């Protein structure tokens, strides 16, 4: 079938900007595609058919053009109301197939995240298996890569993930990290750190406890 | 108005099956065809198949033909998805659709969404876990604080900080899987001259099992 | 019309002029061979009085419950997409039952019809056209397949079919009165000829009383009547008889 | 009188006359709910 590739996934515009997002088809798939819009939770609604009009209830300012293989949903004067998820679709041939999805972003200055480790409390001691967290709070941008080291071995094994939409009141993300594991393997050894490196420094932010 | 309204959330065991709804109002349903897609977690949209109510014909996509079937009911207005040999793949919303080329357009006007989530988990109450910032001083300017959740069945809980009055950098983080079961964590960031002379704490409730616990932060 | 061999389908009605001749109606109101006669504005059998210009007669085979959507002011399948009728129809209708004439073991397969279109039709219009018929927002590109149906379908029209299932042929009898002169008329009657009598006169064009004698008088072949110095009349050519 | 004589279902009371066998006289009423005939065959009291 038609492989409707979106690149890239990311895009960061501040309000009043103009934005373009774009995909691209596989065949001849010729006038007939579409573009919609999605908030986070709700449900997603329809902005432009067709590649050159718009439905009854969205704002003039969503155009597009292009045809044949290049498509582009250009935006004039972005709002707040504009942060959402944006597909495009066919309607050539059956079975319909959808794009990958393009989120947009608010651009921001650059800030270094507040790491912040917390050790397994004493309820965590008597229940049965032990979990230390590090929280990571009011980053920019995504890209971070966090790295658990035990006595200088990084660990793999029960290293979970949890990150974040963005604020909607300061721009900024945050992301946690849960690294499970036993009881005795908790007191196997002595010292404990959350490396996370970033851009907005050469050296990584260290962070560390012992016992 | 031109309505669509669809069912509500469905905990299922795998192997079984579902009937997912979308009543209809405000328009001719038979002239109209009504679509029905898929979006799983974090990943991109797919397209099932589509029904004709005046005739019957029906299209689906190559990768649910033996996964979906689709029936209509006229004599309410009301469509139907019938999902088969489930597992743990289809932890997935389902919208419905509206096809509108008797208006001139290329419309979908999708509905609500019905989140099907699959498990093979009973309903567990959580056990909150306080986190140690510890003692004093960490750092001298901007504490932080938390309280763990581990262990619950389904989603959601509602973590509020001092009985939902303290706002000012509240972080919930959303809910991963470890042991086939959910946990999460909150972040607050509470200022030096209240904390540890006043009393913060962590209230975790759940709508699932009636449960209201809450944990005090205790300076260690 | 209605004696026809084989009937043409009902988006593809037929239509025959009629014209420049006497037409009888009361041999069809005392036919006793039609399931339905139904005259709108006038009496079926009053036809025979009035005269007209043009007189056409659509004639097409449907099934028993599409008997009432042949009328002014009606809706389906037939009355939208097939044989639209307009909203002042004022000519005529009569039905014969074909379930032993046009009827087919396993359906009849000859007479078909558009069960799908575009949009409506409009008075006396017709359309022959085979395009598939789109529904949804994809194109047919000329075959079938999600929303895209071929329009024209066959009938169920067979002995196993019910009253109103089974075929009819139908035959809408349509009534011209334009400025042009009137061409078609009924058929006018007539009686014996009495002489040396004092009687009224209503010949082909001309009206009177008198007594009425043979004569010597020689007119020619084209000569109808006659008339004196005062511009009265005062003979008369019969018209059965020269 | 849409208020007063008229009727959700139809008033079967006030009712009028659709065929004849011949014209009204002024000021002459007719009550006969004979079955109109109007071809050769007889009526004998029932439509058909």
């Amino acid at each position: 079938d038609i492989v409707m590739t979106q690149s890239q996934k990311f895009m960061s515009t501040s309000v009043g900007d103009r934005v373009s997002v774009t995909c691209k088809a596989s065949q001849n798939v010729g006038t007939n595609v579409a573009w919609y819009q999605q908030k986070p939770g709700q449900s997603p609604k329809a902005l432009i058919y067709s590649t050159s009009y718009r439905y009854s209830g969205v704002p003039d300012r969503f155009t597009g053009s292009g045809s044949g293989t290049d498509f582009t949903l250009t935006i004039s004067n972005v709002q707040s109301e504009d942060l959402a998820e944006y597909f495009c679709q066919q309607y050539n041939s059956y079975p319909y197939t959808f794009g990958g999805g393009t989120k947009l972003e608010i651009k921001r200055a650059d800030a270094a995240p507040t790491v912040s480790i917390f050790p397994p409390s004493s309820e965590q001691l008597t229940s049965g298996g032990a979990s230390v967290v590090c929280f990571l709070n009011n980053f920019y941008p995504k890209d971070i890569n966090v790295k658990w080291k035990i006595d200088g071995s990084e660990r793999q094994n029960g290293v979970l993930n949890s990150w974040t939409d963005q604020d909607s009141k300061d721009s900024t993300y945050s992301m946690s990290s849960t690294l499970t594991l036993t009881k005795d393997e908790y007191e196997r050894h002595n010292s404990y750190t959350c490396e996370a490196t970033h851009k907005t420094s050469t050296s990584p932010i260290v962070k560390s406890f012992n016992r | 108005e031109v309505q669509l309204q669809q069912s509500g959330p469905e905990l299922v065991k795998p192997g079984a099956s579902v009937k997912i709804s979308c009543k209809t109002s405000g328009y001719t349903f038979t002239e109209y065809t009504m679509y029905w897609v898929k979006q799983s977690h974090g990943k991109s949209l797919e397209w099932i198949g589509g029904i004709n109510p005046n005739i019957g014909d029906t299209s689906y996509n190559q990768n649910f033909k033996g996964k979906a079937t689709l029936t209509v009911d006229r004599s309410s207005s009301t469509a139907y998805m019938e999902l088969r040999s489930l597992t743990s793949e289809d932890s997935a919303v389902y919208y419905c659709a509206r096809d509108g080329y008797p208006y001139y357009y290329a419309l979908d006007h999708w509905g609500q969404g019905t989140s099907v989530t699959v498990s093979s988990a009973k309903t567990t109450p959580p056990s909150v876990y306080p986190l140690a910032p510890g003692s004093a001083a960490q750092t001298n300017s901007m504490v932080t604080l938390g309280c763990l959740v581990k262990g619950y069945f389904p989603e959601p809980v509602t973590v509020t900080w001092n009985s939902g009055s303290l706002s000012s950098g509240v972080h919930t983080f959303p809910a991963v899987l470890q042991s086939d079961l959910y946990t999460l964590s909150s972040s607050v960031t509470v200022p030096s001259s209240t904390w540890p002379s006043e009393t913060v704490t962590c209230n975790v409730a759940h709508p699932a099992s009636s449960t209201k616990v809450d944990k005090k932060i205790v300076p260690r | 019309v209605f004696n026809a061999t084989r009937f043409a389908s009902v988006y593809a009605w037929n239509r025959k002029r009629i014209s420049n001749c006497v037409a009888d109606y009361s041999v069809l109101y005392n036919s006793a061979s039609f399931s339905t006669f139904k005259c709108y504005g006038v009496s079926p059998t009053k036809l025979n009085d009035l005269c007209f210009t043009n007189v056409y007669a659509d004639s097409f085979v449907i099934r028993g419950d599409e008997v009432r959507q042949i009328a002014p002011g009606q809706t389906g399948k037939i009355a939208d997409y097939n044989y639209k009728l307009p909203d002042d129809f004022t000519g005529c209708v009569i039905a014969w039952n074909s379930n032993n004439l046009d009827s087919k073991v396993g359906g009849n397969y000859n007479y078909r019809y558009r069960l799908f279109r575009k949009s409506n039709l409009k008075p006396f219009e017709r359309d022959i056209s085979t395009e598939i018929y789109q529904a949804g927002s994809k194109p047919c590109n000329g075959v079938e397949g999600f929303n895209c149906y071929f329009p024209l379908q066959s009938y169920g029209f067979q002995p196993t079919n019910g009253v109103g299932y089974q075929p009819y042929r139908v035959v809408v009898l349509s009534f011209e009165l334009l400025h042009a002169p009137a061409t078609v008329c009924g058929p006018k009657k007539s009686t014996n000829l009495v002489k040396n009598k004092c009687v009224n006169f209503n010949f082909n064009g001309l009206t009177g009383t008198g007594v009425l004698t043979e004569s010597n008088k020689k007119f020619l072949p084209f000569q109808q009547f006659g008339r004196d110095i005062a511009d009265t009349t005062d003979a008369v050519r019969d018209p059965q008889t020269l």
